[PDB]
DNA sequence: TCAATATCCACCTGCAGATTCTACCAAAAGTGTATTTGGAAACTGCTCCATCAAAAGGCATGTTCAGCTGAATTCAGCTGAACATGCCTTTTGATGGAGCAGTTTCCAAATACACTTTTGGTAGAATCTGCAGGTGGATATTGAT
DNA sequence: ATCAATATCCACCTGCAGATTCTACCAAAAGTGTATTTGGAAACTGCTCCATCAAAAGGCATGTTCAGCTGAATTCAGCTGAACATGCCTTTTGATGGAGCAGTTTCCAAATACACTTTTGGTAGAATCTGCAGGTGGATATTGA
């Protein structure tokens, strides 16, 4: 019967993601999701396949740096728990709001 | 033989220069333009070929990857600044 | 058809600097996107500094000012080193 | 519902590669909705230039160049 | 000795400015600003004009490429609004 | 021969199309500009002045003076929500901040 | 006896009056001053337009007053009143000044 | 024609004050005003060593505001008003 | 510290996916000529930058003081991590078909040129006028009690 | 629940420092006739892109359970804002020399525009080869005691 404690895995799961460079969303709902936020602009499209790759690399690199901002402001607030609030502020300090 | 033989580069000052004048960034190009246009690019190639290539071999391996290329730049105070706003695909983040 | 990329350039540098080490395809398409964009960056500040000029032609001077405006300190002496080197190497063939 | 294709776990890891040890549990929404506006602004360029070139698929350039004046520079798929 | 010319937008911001609030003035300060404004949004969409047109292997920017350039340019309403007003002078235009 | 009419006439507009299609070929942005074009931007440009003209002025009045002056521009560039997110990395000299 | 306003009272008043002005803050030749320091510390026998030094100033406050906006987000973020040095760096962190 | 030293300091405590006014701020500690003046002496030593290269480029000896303009247009802080 | 449980770390190992390598052809890149012209001297007019003076009052300094804000401490509710479960959405992958990027291949509509007029704009004179900034009531807005 | 203080407001005033008109050229739009191209049509064609289908294989959705994190309360040393006396030094006005931009000309070294020649770099079938992804066995790190 063992457990571990709070957090314990988090800090492994941090070495580990931070040491690899796979993506992290799985590509099928990425795709579907492009395709449907597309559908909204332009109807029956194609899309490459390297497109698609593209932009889920993209999206991810600009994600993950939300995040490590995001992470600053909860620190700065003094706690280890990211919240809205700090994707907020950090998204107002970047002028994207 | 070319110019790149010329002035020394492995890079194609031709090709520069050909590639700057089609790209209407001005009317006329001075001779010297492709060629110091293109010894810069080398250096700056040269640079992070050298510092990936040792991301590489710091890490028993001899093929250098993405992850490589981002390590590099990204240790690096002035690569890293010169693309701040650039994202490596397939490279990762620094750990730690 | 044709769709020419620094590749071959670029593979060269590298045996130059590190003769036994490989690099992936994906790698080498960082390194275009590296090379095409400071390309851009480069040409682009030149552009602007002959028009500020009312200049009609790039020249080397132009290359170097924009290569000492585009990078940081360190980078950009070296760049401005080669830079006039192999200019300099040309001029005299 | 695509955009709840992007998950929770899936969302953790991303936080985690982005260093995050607690997470909050209102941060999955909140992140589908800038993940949300992130897609639909690049693909919105992107699209545009696709129909500027009369074409009816999405290039990797066509992305390329819509990070490029988001400024989100991705380097890989073509410059 | 002549003072070279110096081109500006002032006349025209000005007349434009009567139409809109035709009691209104502009001090020189504001019309300073307004010129910086006219040269900035020019160079913008000529600088996205030129790149899709580069894009395309296309030689010659025309009023497509500046309205696709306008749309990318500009947000929702703004640009609704300017291509209406850039078609319309368009077609004006052609028909006389 | 016949008389001259500028190309803004023509098109209907206050802006110079004429500078402005020197303008584009003086600018090395492309090979060569088609007719259309600069009417188009000039268009475009002039419609844009108008509209930040339009919110100035009110500025203008609603702060009693006839004269718009840089403050009124920035009032009026950054209570609305497009023009503000079209300069919002523009800093106009003189224009202070929105009183938040 | 003596009339005394309250902590922050004034500092208020001084919001609603300077965020409705468009005036410098900062003293014109002190300034000056620190531009020639500056430029001559790159490069030696340097004239300046008058506008020159004024264009300089004019960006200067406005970062700098922009700059403030964010630190305060910060501060008020961390439930506090008074901005800090901790805040101005977390702001020039975010906006990738560093 | 004098030396020129620490001017960074002519930024003084009241007019830093003045400028976190405008910025909406309410309260200010007492090491704000030298991180300030650090922030503010790299901010112009970067849009300076600009300007003054665009100068040298055009082989003058007078920096003029359109050096400057061209300056902050390259650092992302494009001004209006002097253009 | 003991002791069981998992992790994480190394050193080999063998195969399949990419790299390399090898063999060829339009399309650039290098030449050789004839012209063209950008813009580096060589002046030099004259705008405007650095300085000098001087006087004055707006403000920067320093100091005294204590209001109230930031930084500790505690602590209890409850939110978010760890997990063992069970099921289904994603991943893998030939297949086959078809929508479509690219290609050529035309050429009529549409730029680019080169001159030769014909104005629209611009640089100061000259003619006007918001509004800066000086005052005073009246209207709050504050802080003591 | 005032009410003495004193900061803020809002309209009235009117000389003048800037805004708006008034003239005159002249630089640069326009008008024309002529030579050159650009880049949309139309059939065409390999090719990636999409729609299936088919398995397992995870990998994600679920609930439980409780560790430990966050946010609420309370406390207080002392930092930071308000006031005030003092008097420095930024401002404001005005004149002056001369550095050094900026307007003209003069006119070669260097760049553009053909026309041909080679030479190279991109592309499409063949010989390696570097790790990935597993094993096994060995200390480690973590948690329970
Ligand atoms: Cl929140
Ligand atoms: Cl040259
Ligand atoms: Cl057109
Ligand atoms: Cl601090
Ligand atoms: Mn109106
Ligand atoms: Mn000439
Ligand atoms: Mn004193
Ligand atoms: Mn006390
Ligand atoms: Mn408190
Ligand atoms: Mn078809
Ligand atoms: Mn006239
Ligand atoms: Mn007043
Ligand atoms: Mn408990
Ligand atoms: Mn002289
Ligand atoms: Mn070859
Ligand atoms: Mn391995």
């Amino acid at each position: 019967p063992h457990r571990y404690r709070p957090g314990t895995v988090a800090l492994r799961e941090i070495r580990r993601y931070q040491k690899s460079t796979e993506l992290l969303i799985r590509k099928l709902p990425f795709q579907r999701l492009v395709r449907e936020i597309a559908q909204d602009f332009k109807t029956d499209l194609r899309f490459q396949s390297s497109a698609v790759m593209a932009l889920q690399e993209a999206c991810e690199a600009y994600l993950v740096g939300l995040f490590e901002d995001t992470n600053l402001c909860a620190i700065h607030a003094k706690r280890v728990t990211i919240m809205p609030k700090d994707i907020q502020l950090a998204r107002r300090i970047r002028g994207e709001r | 033989k070319t110019r790149s033989s010329r002035a020394g580069l492995q890079f194609p000052v031709g090709r520069v220069h050909r590639l700057l004048r089609k790209g209407n960034y001005s009317e006329r190009v001075g001779a010297g333009a492709p060629v110091y246009l293109a010894a810069v690019l080398e250096y700056l190639t040269a640079e992070i070929l050298e510092l990936a290539g040792n991301a590489a071999r710091d890490n028993k391996k001899t093929r250098i990857i993405p992850r490589h290329l981002q390590l590099a730049i990204r240790n690096d105070e002035e690569l890293n600044k010169l693309l701040g706003r650039v994202t490596i695909a397939q490279g990762g983040v620094l750990p730690n | 058809s044709r769709k020419e990329s620094y590749s071959i350039y670029v593979y060269k540098v590298l045996k130059q600097v590190h003769p036994d080490t490989g690099i992936s395809s994906k790698a080498m398409g960082i390194m275009n996107s590296f090379v095409n964009d400071i390309f851009e960056r480069i040409a682009g500040e030149a552009s602007r500094l002959a028009h500020y000029n009312k200049r009609s032609t790039i020249t080397s001077r132009e290359i170097q000012t924009a290569v000492r405006l585009l990078l940081p300190g360190e980078l950009a002496k070296h760049a401005v080193s080669e830079g006039t080197k192999a200019v300099t190497k040309y001029t005299s063939a | 519902d695509n955009i709840q294709g992007i998950t929770k776990p899936a969302i953790r890891r991303l936080a985690r590669r982005g260093g995050v040890q607690r997470i909050s549990g209102l941060i999955y929404e909140e992140t589908r909705g800038v993940l949300k506006v992130f897609l639909e602004n690049v693909i919105r360029d992107a699209v545009t230039y696709t129909e500027h070139a009369k074409r009816k698929t999405v290039t990797a350039m066509d992305v390329v160049y819509a990070l490029k004046r988001q400024g989100r520079t991705l380097y890989g798929f073509g410059g």
